[PDB]
């Protein structure tokens, strides 16, 4: 499953079109939405029967495959294909948006889930914010 | 440019000439009212994000840009996949 | 008399020259958070009707009418009240 994740900043930007100006921490208006950084690969092992064959006899006496001769009990065999996850570092560009007229020394950021919640598993974040004159007033 | 590049909602405060809309499908609300016989390629999904309506009851207000001016803004999309090799739907 | 009449609150529609502003008691959250120490007679209430709001940073806010104007409203008030005949306050 990929689920995508939502970026909130609610001291620098105004806020975005239908959203209510609130201060709870599950509302906080989204200020840009990406995707989760967890990718797939694949492996190609190949030989996936001797590989199988010899596996379980140098690491496994009987722990996995504990019917070693009914057919069908017996342990599945290893795709040709193999996959794993991994995790890359993201980098993203989201446009712009305007900005309050006086901006406070601290800021609050929030990095949320699908349904409104903080992911444990986030180890950097880093924002860079440049500003520029839109229409006059 | 002033004056004309107002966006207002209906009751909120007007924003001025840049907003976002986003089309997400995971809302939690849309699975039980509106979309129960359709999948992922032909949904039906809100665009407010204010939770006092219900998205049956949110199909009215109209997020009227203003006139006297040609708007119009660019599209990012993200879909992702999982067709097999061989399969019956392309004839494979 | 146009133009210079309106209430703003900070992010709300702005309105227009007439409202109402209610000093109740009788708020939930008022009981466990402002009023803690004082009675009936000398408490201490919040105007602001939002409820995403505890009170303790609801008192921030502040609804500045609008000036170049002199304001000023009525007051109404309802009290009620019970005290003995014979009492001890009032040296009896």
């Amino acid at each position: 499953g990929a689920e995508q994740v939502y970026w909130s900043l609610p001291d620098m930007m105004q806020d975005p079109v239908t959203f209510r100006s609130t201060r709870q921490v599950n509302n906080y208006p989204v200020v840009g939405a990406e995707l989760m950084p967890v990718f797939s690969k694949s492996f190609y092992n190949e030989q996936a029967v001797y590989s199988q064959q010899l596996r379980q006899a140098t690491s496994l006496t009987h722990v996995f495959n504990r019917f070693p001769e009914n057919q069908i009990l017996i342990r599945p065999p290893a795709p040709t294909i193999t996959t794993v996850s991994e995790n890359v570092p993201a980098l993203t560009d989201h446009g712009t948006l305007p900005l309050r007229s006086s901006i406070r020394g601290v800021q609050r950021v929030t990095v949320t889930d699908a349904r409104r919640r903080t992911c444990p598993y986030v180890y950097k974040a880093l924002g860079i914010v440049a500003p520029r004159v839109l229409s006059s007033r | 440019t002033e004056g004309r590049n107002s966006i207002r909602y209906s009751e909120l405060s007007p924003l001025y000439d840049t907003t976002k809309l986003y089309l997400v499908d995971n809302k939690s609300a849309d699975i039980a009212s509106l979309n129960y016989q359709n999948d992922h390629s032909n949904f039906l999904t809100t665009v407010v994000q204010n939770n006092d309506f219900t998205p049956t009851e949110a199909s009215t207000q109209t997020i009227n840009f203003d006139e006297r001016s040609r708007w119009g803004g660019q599209l990012k999309t993200i879909m992702h996949t999982n067709m097999p090799n061989v399969n019956e739907y392309m004839f494979s």
